[PDB]
RNA sequence: UUAUUAUAUUUAUUCAUUUAAGUCAACAAUAUCUAUUUACUGUUUUUGACAACAUGAUAAGGAUUAUAAAUGGUAUUGCAAAUUUUAUAAUCAAAACUAAUUUAUUAUAUUAAAUUAGCAUGUUUAGAUAAAACAAUAAAUUUAGAAGGUAUUGUUGCCCACCAUUCUUUGUAAUAAAGACAACGUGCAGUAAUUAAUGUAUUUAUAAAAAUAUAUUUUUUUUUUUU
């Protein structure tokens, strides 16, 4: 990872919003593709997601079906119950996509960024080379250089 | 600024209002039509 | 009075009424109360009458439209010819695909000619053209084996035709429409589609911007942009309908000027023709120009007569009447029922239109201190507009009476419209190889160090350089002897000379301009003015006496004698101990010297390896018999590299010079900088540094304005490639020190010439190298020496408003 | 001094707006502000 | 490309212009090719418009400035 | 202006926290004259190259009766620092001198010298207004 | 924005690290775009300039007119300067001449006609026979 | 000036109107032309009156369609006083 | 008065104005003799072919000028203008390389360092002593200058 | 509207006024100015 | 308008605090300034911490093998004479040009106050506790 | 909440700059019939546009008139046309912040030429808070159509009592009553008005008044013709 700097996170849904702006974006859902593709592991949720954006950006122009009145509401509650499913469907392939690459750059040995957590190999938040004294959240003085946490040769 | 609130989304011109009434929703597939009308109407 | 013109002539209508239907019972007055409630379904969107948009001027102050026409309407119709599909005027396409087919149309017909002296307009297709440069993909794939395949089974076998999409009766109905008339024409790679290469690509579109201007259209053709000269002038108005509309009047000015002009001189042709009607019967005059040539046509001297001289003039007017009655054809073609003056081939002149020229001028509507915000957010943005069209006449002669009408049409232009003519006429020219010698290079060739700033200031007398024209015959010489050692004919010396029929020593002889040896009028070496005797025994002892001996002026001796002329007169200190040289032998001004047929040419001519003696003498000029002889024959030209030039013959020769003569002389420079010349011998200035001593050891914070990034660093001793290397330091054993290279130069830096012997830097092939370099960034504003007077990006100064297409002919 | 022509005029001075209409669409739409704006039609 | 030009057209923005620009072609070659163009919009052209630029705004596209009351 | 600090003041407006193009700031003000950043003691706020001729200011052109003050632009010299004589530059509120040479002054022109936002300020020269708004800084606290 | 990850690390030159006080630390030039743009277009540009001369196959050499390929044995106008001249429409020859190589083995005869031995400068080229059986050929 | 003005009427035919403007031509087509007149055929009550139509839509070159072809041929059969 | 506004202005009202302003004699552009290439460009200080445009442009003229500043200049009074570098050679730390490439190669040999004191404590300069009574160098101005 | 005068050359509001042309009329030339050649004067120069 | 209010007076006598303020801070000025030049120069003859980054390759692998070899046998003593600043190191690095184009496409470097630290600059606090006193941006030590 | 149509909707935030005065009128040199005109001399009485007061005048600002080519306003923003009656204040080179009305560049590579910015490293972290629906992509947690004002360019509207001088005046009840009136302080009682008001009765009290009990509308409306 040539990305190394300190970051800021948004929650999930702040990000799934985005839709094909970045969490969509054609070729990125064309990585996590290939890369889960590679390593053996079915490619479900992220089909599964990618038609879930595919149907939404191929309809996001259109007017919302009709509000009649309905005194049952089954129509704005199944309107709410499949969009919070949606929702979730997302939830889990964004927090997917997060598990497997830090776990990735556990067998590639590529620093992730700090703050960042690698299963095993970085249990706690690491941080090398950031603008302050100590591990942001730890309070832990860091160690001059970057602390490195894989075996030196390849 | 405007330093009184947002106003609603339908008091909002239609955020699409330029797109042809043709793209929403882009009746796409034209093609297939004449394939399905045929394997209909060889069942029926 | 000045205001007598303003009051009102009638009586105004007057206020009897009341407010009308429904008006003004907020609501704002401009949208009118029941028209703009009538429903669109019924009037439809249309806000102004449904004419082509042409008629409407943008309006000013007024937020509306009005029509240029004043309130008449020309309909549709009146914009094409009769029965217009989709009103335009050819059936066949659109804008666009009338613009595209043209090219393709036009690459059809491209010629290698059709280029050359056209400018933008001589370049094919960008597309046609380049793909066809591209003949690596070019190779025409054949259809595959499962093409091939797949209809021969179609075709054979299921016994069904197949059929090319457009030949595929898509019709429900009508299924009896052909094909197009071109449902088989042929597929290759090379013409179709377009993929063409790249850098090439590149070298097309740069060229075509650049060759814009690049037009030569005075020429001598038959054809709608065949001319002698070739004006245009460019009509400039605030209002676009302004100058269409006077634009169409010139047209109809000209084609009226125009045509009676030229017809006269049409009435003129016909008439210096016929059978009886002689007036080209050839001058004895001009009948000599065409004999006045030392080597013409077919055998040795020539001679034409007068016949075919009178032939060749009707040989040319043929043509300046096939250009002129051509003129007077496309000058009646225009009528007011279909008048189309944007087509040469219709009309003529033929107006050409031209881009306006647009200056948005934004800026803060509000004004106030406080609040910058609501300034920037008050932008309006108001712009100047001018609008141009260029009428083109091409007269096929250049007639001045016709001129004295054109710049005349400034006066009666229609208001407010300024007009610029440019005029393109031929002009002939002399080249006279007499002024301007085309001879052998300097012997002494000049270099890099004769080309830095001020060189045009010091180094170089502004050409054509000077020649002597007058020699004096020496004691004894004869009329081949001159001819001789100013290396021309004796028989053209004789016919330049006609006063000079004896030789009297010590007159000067007007040197022939066919001449070949003639002297820079000046002497390179410095000569000295010593006291000895000169005038009497008694020596040079005062100013003037200085000027009397030497017979030049006080001051141009001051110039050259810089530390004489600090001291005294005639630098009154003298010499004792050792001869003070500037007070004894005073340097004579250059000025004052004379060349000498043997400092001017150099007696030296070298010798190659594929010289052989005639050949070397062929190169000379001069004769084997001559060369030879000078030279104390030699078995083979294998000795001697430099074989010393003929002592010049009586005919000519072609011999190098010592120096180049457009190089302005040193001694020259220092009659221009007399004074500071003085002040070296004056006050003993050893030397001056430039930088401080430890300037070698700290490399960078002495970095003069003429010194540049990024930096040269000192040349690896030999390592120009890897065998140099290898030989150099790791296989000291090898024999091939460096492979063989070229024998002949080979410039690496391509395509940037340059100087010689200079260690050189080739550009850095890879990146790391690129950005570890020290490489200045541009921290400070940014200045370059056109458009610094243009002050910024945004504050575009124009001098001139004129359209961002104007191409100064 | 030619003429065409009037539609409506329209003292527009600083004062006030006095827009008469004798009702036509348009053509062109004069304008003078020697001392008091008119629109003239 | 027409248009202005660009070094790298890799965007939807530009395609719809080329998946427009090959509509059109098809009609012109091919008369009845019209119907099932037409039906799907390829044909029709949009006439959404990336605001011009204007400084009023601080990115000069939608955003205004910053206001604070005293 | 609000505050008027010179004749100036009633003309021009601050049109806001007007964002002027770079370089072209109106007012020149130094204020960033003297900065010292020690490696490049030599080449900031100085001549681009080391091999200029010195500004017009360090010489005399004509029979001058006298100078009031040379200007800010003239470079210091040795002959500055060794004739000791006074030499003064513009400055609020009156002028400054350099009673005190010395030849860490040789070869800077009198704009690094020179420090123009002196950080002893005048509880006299600003209204109770404009100390007011110095008293919440902490600048001139109380 | 200013991510060291951005345009290949150079944007390093234009970056001022940590809460600066937009008053009295931070350069100018770095605020200011079109500096910052300007610079950028240097930069950019270099990348370019790089790539066209890694790919210098060829070395230019000058050469007398006589003994020069037959390809530029006509005039060969400046580049930029006229339409692209194609190499020989008769002979289906449609390459840009600028864009023709001649290969170092091809003419060790004028350029090495000091080679001495005339394959010590380079061995001949061992052209391909197109025609015999080969396993193109299936055979 | 007065042969411009000259607004030559649509109705120069029968139901098919003649453009003249710009945003009219986006309307009208040769080929469409065909459907207005089926329309109007299968409207004509009996075979003489269809004539005029076709008569007509072979004036300008309104090329026929099919269903004109069943509109004319199965009314030609029943138009009585045919001749076969 | 009744809108017969000419649509071309009249062949009368061209002749009439056409004849009210003369024909400039330059315009008329006739020359059979040539150019005159020695002494056409060269004329008379009043008419003379005056360059213009890009400092390039004038070639007779800026000879002019060094001839000009070498007439009125006396040497004696240039010789004061001194240069940065000749002013800089008297101050304690006269030359010493910047950061950008040669900062390695910066030394202590480059510190002034009897010019100051230093204090083992803080390992910093407390103070500098006065430069200007003890500098004897023997080019106050430098050699070759000659007053 | 003041003191400083408006230019009557370059004001449309003038020049565009009902007392001058319109942009809009065929905008011929209104009268050709016969003055220099009907009733000539002759050259006096101050400038002997 | 707010019609613009005049400031009173300069004040009496605060010409002289001026004339004495300037004075005696440009004479602060040289000590700054010759404590500050000597850090920049003192610093310039120091060691630095090695200018790359051990995490990413090729400087990874272990010293023993890999770039550590050139750089122990081929360079060796260069590299400290260089004094290892990361301006240097990365020119020279670049000119023994047995790594290829590794140095700025695959070798990443430390930042640059992480690579002005001295050696033996073992605890991270120190690269933002540089002293304040001297003024050098950031070069000095 | 009455029977062609959507707000819930991200992307942001530490920002400053100004100097050292000077208007009381016009004057061909070349090539057209000659003027020294060459070097055309005649001595001096006023106070607006200013450093000051001195009428007009165009902007910023979104909130309910497009389906077949348009998202920025008039009430007004420094220098403008009739009010003068202390006064030179104008850009020139080298020059000093206190200012509401502002994108500043955040860690592969980093100062080249009119002079241009060295301390603020600390979990893109307080409270406040900024701006989009336009060639792009978010189309619904939901809308005309009934309603009041003590104000009277109208809620930043008025009003109200206690709390001081006063003054006036008495039928002298803590600490006289009434009327006048403009301070300060305390709320914020009233205009359906922050728990509707009014009235009457009981009680309560910084003060407008509050609680309970009844009428009541000078309060605004919500409406089953035997299930």
């Amino acid at each position: 990872n040539t990305y190394l700097t300190r970051s800021v996170a948004t929650p999930p849904i702040s990000v799934i919003r985005t839709g094909p702006k970045w969490w969509a974006e054609p070729e990125r859902m064309v990585k996590h593709k290939v890369m889960y593709f590679t390593m053996g592991i079915d490619q479900l949720p992220l089909r599964r997601t990618a038609v879930i954006q595919k149907d939404l950006k191929r309809f996001h122009m259109c007017k919302p079906p009709p509000r009649v009145g309905d005194a049952t509401g089954y129509k704005r509650s199944r309107g709410a119950q499949l969009t919070t499913w949606y929702r979730r469907i997302q939830y889990q392939e964004y927090h997917l996509q997060h598990l497997f690459v830090r776990h990735m750059w556990g067998l590639l040995r590529m620093y992730p960024g700090n703050t960042t957590k690698i299963q095993g190999k970085a249990d706690d938040g690491y941080v090398g080379y950031d603008s302050v004294h100590f591990h942001r959240y730890n309070r832990s003085p860091l160690p001059f250089p970057a602390r490195e946490i894989y075996e030196r040769r390849k | 600024r405007r330093g009184k609130p947002r106003p609603r989304a339908g008091m909002f011109p239609e955020k699409y209002r330029r797109v042809p009434t043709l793209l929403k929703p882009q009746q796409g597939g034209q093609q297939y039509f004449n394939e399905f009308l045929i394997r209909s109407a060889n069942d029926a | 009075y000045y205001w007598s013109r303003y009051r009102i002539p009638s009586q105004m209508p007057k206020f009897d009424g009341p407010a009308p239907v429904a008006a003004p019972q907020k609501t704002n007055e401009f949208i009118d109360p029941i028209d703009d409630k009538f429903p669109v379904t019924i009037r439809g969107n249309l806000v102004r009458p449904d004419v082509p948009e042409d008629q409407y001027v943008d309006s000013w102050y007024v937020c509306t439209s009005m029509t240029h026409h004043l309130g008449d309407f020309r309909p549709w119709s009146a914009s094409a010819p009769a029965n217009a599909y989709r009103f335009r005027p050819y059936n066949e396409f659109d804008s666009k695909g009338r613009e595209y087919v043209e090219h393709l149309r036009k690459y059809s017909r491209y010629t290698p000619q059709a280029s050359r002296g056209k400018g933008a307009n001589g370049f094919p297709f960008r597309e046609a053209f380049l793909t066809k440069m591209n003949t690596a993909e070019t190779a025409a794939v054949n259809p595959t084996r499962e093409t091939v395949m797949t209809r021969a089974v179609a075709e054979r076998l299921h016994h069904a035709r197949v059929l090319s999409p457009l030949e595929v009766q898509r019709d429900v109905g009508r299924l009896e429409e052909p094909l197009p008339c071109a449902g088989k024409i042929p597929a290759e790679r090379s013409t179709f589609p377009f993929r063409w290469n790249t850098e090439d690509w590149y070298e097309y579109e740069v060229a075509k911007a650049r060759n814009k201007r690049f037009v030569f259209e005075n020429t001598n053709d038959n054809g709608v942009c065949a001319s002698e000269v070739t004006y245009r002038i460019v009509l400039e108005g605030f209002w676009d309908h302004h100058v269409m509309k006077l634009a169409d009047d010139v047209v109809m000015f000209l084609k009226d000027v125009g045509r009676q002009v030229v017809d006269e001189k049409l009435k003129s042709v016909r008439a210096s023709l016929e059978s009886l009607s002689s007036g080209g019967a050839v001058d004895p005059e001009l009948v000599a120009a065409f004999n006045a040539s030392l080597k013409g046509p077919f055998g040795g001297a020539d001679r034409y007569d007068a016949d075919e001289v009178a032939h060749f003039l009707r040989s040319e007017l043929e043509r300046l009447e096939e250009q002129c009655v051509g003129l007077i054809n496309r000058a009646n073609v225009p009528i007011p029922g279909t008048s189309n003056i944007y087509d040469a081939n219709v009309s003529w002149p033929h107006v050409e239109k031209m881009e306006p020229w647009t200056r948005m001028a934004e800026f803060w509507t509000s004004s106030s201190d406080t609040s910058f915000t609501e300034l920037e957010m008050s932008t309006a943005h108001y712009e100047f507009r001018k609008y141009f069209r260029v009428v083109v006449v091409k007269m096929p002669f250049q007639s001045t009476e016709f001129e004295q009408r054109m710049y005349g049409i400034r006066h009666w232009l229609h208001r407010q419209t300024s007009c610029e003519f440019h005029t393109t006429y031929r002009r002939n020219v002399v080249h006279d190889s007499a002024v301007f010698p085309t001879e052998h290079d300097p012997e002494t060739k000049p270099s890099h160090e004769h080309h830095r700033l001020f060189s045009f200031a010091l180094d170089w007398q502004s050409a054509p350089v000077d020649y002597l024209s007058v020699e004096l015959a020496r004691e004894g010489d004869s009329w081949s002897s001159l001819a001789k050692r100013l290396g021309c004919s004796e028989s053209e010396l004789k016919a330049a000379n006609g006063a000079m029929e004896e030789v009297v020593a010590g007159v000067a002889v007007s040197v022939p301009g066919s001449a070949t040896r003639r002297l820079t009028s000046f002497s390179t070496t410095p000569s000295v003015l010593p006291l000895q005797q000169g005038d009497g025994k008694p020596a040079i002892t005062s100013w003037r006496r200085a000027a009397e001996v030497l017979g030049c002026s006080v001051e141009e001796l001051q110039q050259a004698n810089g530390a004489a002329a600090l001291t005294y007169m005639a630098a009154a200190e003298s010499g004792d101990g050792a001869f003070d040289p500037a007070i004894k032998e005073l340097v004579v001004p250059h000025t004052a010297t004379a060349a000498s047929p043997e400092s001017s040419f150099a007696a030296f001519e070298p010798v190659f390896e594929g010289d052989t003696w005639t050949s070397i003498a062929a190169r000379l000029g001069c004769s084997e018999a001559d060369l030879r002889a000078c030279n104390d024959v030699d078995g083979s030209v294998a000795d001697v590299s430099s074989c010393a030039s003929v002592s010049v013959p009586a005919s000519a020769t072609r011999p190098r010079r010592i120096i180049h003569p457009q190089l302005r002389p040193q001694a020259a420079t220092d009659a221009l900088l007399a004074r500071t010349l003085g002040e070296q011998a004056v006050s003993a200035m050893g030397d001056i540094p430039s930088l401080p001593a430890n300037a070698h050891k700290f490399p960078h914070e002495y970095h003069t304005p003429t010194s540049r990034f990024p930096t040269t660093p000192q040349q690896s001793p030999a390592s120009d490639n890897w065998i140099a290397y290898t030989a150099k330091y790791l296989d000291k054993q090898l024999a091939l020190q460096d492979e063989p290279a070229t024998v002949y130069n080979v410039n690496k830096l391509w395509p940037m010439q340059q100087v010689p012997g200079k260690v050189d830097q080739t550009p850095f092939e890879e990146d790391q190298t690129w950005l570890m370099h020290p490489i200045p960034v541009h921290q400070m504003q940014q200045h370059h020496p056109e458009k610094d007077l243009q002050d910024l990006p945004f504050v575009n100064h124009e001098q001139f408003p004129r359209s961002l297409e104007w191409t100064a002919p | 001094s030619i003429y065409f022509n009037l539609n409506g005029i329209l003292i527009w001075l600083n004062v006030l707006h006095i827009n008469i209409i004798l009702i036509k669409y348009a053509f062109l739409i004069l304008l003078n502000n020697l001392e008091y704006l008119i629109i003239f039609k | 490309s027409e248009g202005k030009a660009m070094p790298s057209f890799a965007n939807e923005i530009a395609a719809f212009a080329c998946r427009m620009a090959v509509a059109n072609a098809i009609t012109k070659l091919l008369p009845l090719a019209r119907i099932p163009l037409k039906k799907a919009g390829l044909l029709s052209v949009d006439r959404r418009r990336e605001p011009g630029q204007f400084p009023g705004f601080v990115d000069g596209k939608k955003n205004k400035r910053k206001f604070a009351k005293r | 202006l609000k505050i008027a600090k010179s004749t100036f003041g009633f003309y021009l407006a601050r049109r806001g926290q007007r964002k002027f193009p770079f370089h072209r700031r109106p007012h020149i003000k130094n204020t960033q004259a003297m900065n010292l950043n020690a490696p490049y003691f030599w080449s900031y706020m100085t001549a681009k190259s080391q091999s200029f001729f010195l500004p017009e200011e360090n010489y005399i052109t004509g029979d001058w009766t006298g100078k009031f003050f040379v200007s800010k632009r003239q470079v210091y010299t040795l002959q500055h620092a060794t004739s000791g004589g006074k030499v003064r530059v513009k400055s609020f509120p009156s002028v400054f001198e350099l009673n005190s040479p010395s030849r860490w002054n040789v070869g800077k022109e009198m704009n690094t010298l020179t420090k123009p936002r002196m950080d002893l300020i005048d509880d006299q020269m600003l209204t109770k207004k404009q100390r007011l708004d110095y008293v919440k800084a902490g600048l001139l606290p109380k | 924005m200013h991510d060291a990850n951005r345009f290949g690390g150079r944007t390093a030159y234009l970056r001022e690290i940590g809460p600066i006080d937009h008053k009295k630390k931070g350069r100018l030039f770095k605020r200011d775009l079109p500096t910052l743009q300007f610079n950028v277009d240097v930069w950019c540009a270099q990348q370019t300039l790089r790539k066209q001369w890694k790919g210098r196959d060829w070395d230019v050499v000058e050469m007398p007119f006589e003994m020069a390929p037959k390809e530029l044995q006509r005039v060969v106008p400046e580049k930029y300067t006229d339409v692209p001249i194609m190499t020989d429409p008769a002979r289906h020859d449609y390459m840009n001449i600028r864009r023709k190589v001649f290969d170092r083995e091809d003419m060790q005869d004028a350029l090495f006609a000091s080679g001495g031995a005339g394959q010590s400068p380079y061995p001949a080229i061992q052209r391909v026979d197109k025609a015999a059986m080969t396993l193109d050929k299936y055979l | 000036s007065i042969a411009d003005r000259r607004h030559w009427p649509a109705k120069k035919w029968s139901i098919g109107l003649e453009p003249r403007t710009p945003r009219d031509w986006l309307r009208f087509s040769y080929r469409n032309l065909a459907y207005a007149y089926n329309g109007a055929l299968r409207a004509c009550a009996t075979f003489p009156e269809m004539l005029v139509y076709y008569k007509e839509m072979k004036q300008r070159g309104v090329k026929v369609d099919v269903d004109t072809l069943n509109a004319l041929l199965s009314r030609a059969a029943r138009y009585e006083h045919i001749q076969v | 008065r009744q809108g017969y506004l000419p649509r071309y202005t009249p062949w009368e009202w061209i002749a009439i104005q056409e004849a009210d302003q003369p024909i400039i004699h330059e315009t008329m552009r006739t020359d059979n003799i040539g150019a005159s290439y020695f002494f056409s460009l060269n004329r008379s200080w009043r008419y003379k072919a005056r360059p213009h445009g890009y400092l390039r442009n004038y070639e007779n003229e800026v000879r002019d000028m060094l001839q000009f500043v070498d007439g009125v200049t006396p040497w004696k009074q240039a010789q004061k203008i001194r240069t940065y570098w000749e002013v800089r050679q008297h101050h304690p730390m006269p030359q010493f390389n910047r950061p950008e490439v040669a900062m390695h190669r910066n030394s202590a040999g480059l510190l002034p360092s009897h010019m100051w004191e230093m204090d083992k404590k803080t390992g910093k300069v407390r103070a500098v002593k006065d430069s200007v009574r003890d500098y004897q160098t023997k080019i106050p101005v430098p050699k070759w200058v000659q007053l | 509207l003041g003191y400083t005068p408006i230019n009557p050359d370059t004001s449309p509001m003038l020049m565009y006024s009902q007392c001058h042309w319109h942009y809009n009329l065929p905008q011929g030339m209104e009268r050709p100015s016969s003055v220099n050649r009907s009733l000539p004067a002759p050259y006096q120069p101050h400038h002997s | 308008w707010a019609k613009p209010k005049k400031r009173p007076k300069v004040g009496p006598g605060f010409h002289e605090k001026a004339q004495k303020w300037r004075d005696e801070y440009l004479l602060d000025r040289h000590r700054v300034l010759a404590d500050s030049l000597r850090a920049y120069v003192d610093f310039s003859s120091t060691k630095r911490v090695e200018p790359w980054d051990t995490r990413f390759a090729p400087f990874d692998r272990v010293e023993k093998d890999g770039v550590y070899i050139l750089t122990r046998y081929l360079m060796d003593d260069k590299l400290q004479l260089c004094n290892y600043h990361h301006r240097p190191v990365k020119r020279m690095l670049c000119n023994v040009g047995l790594m290829g184009p590794q140095v700025t496409t695959t070798a990443r470097w430390k930042p640059y106050r992480f690579a002005t630290n001295p050696a033996n600059t073992t605890r991270a606090e120190r690269t933002f506790t540089k002293d304040k006193t001297v003024f050098t941006g950031y070069h000095h030590d």
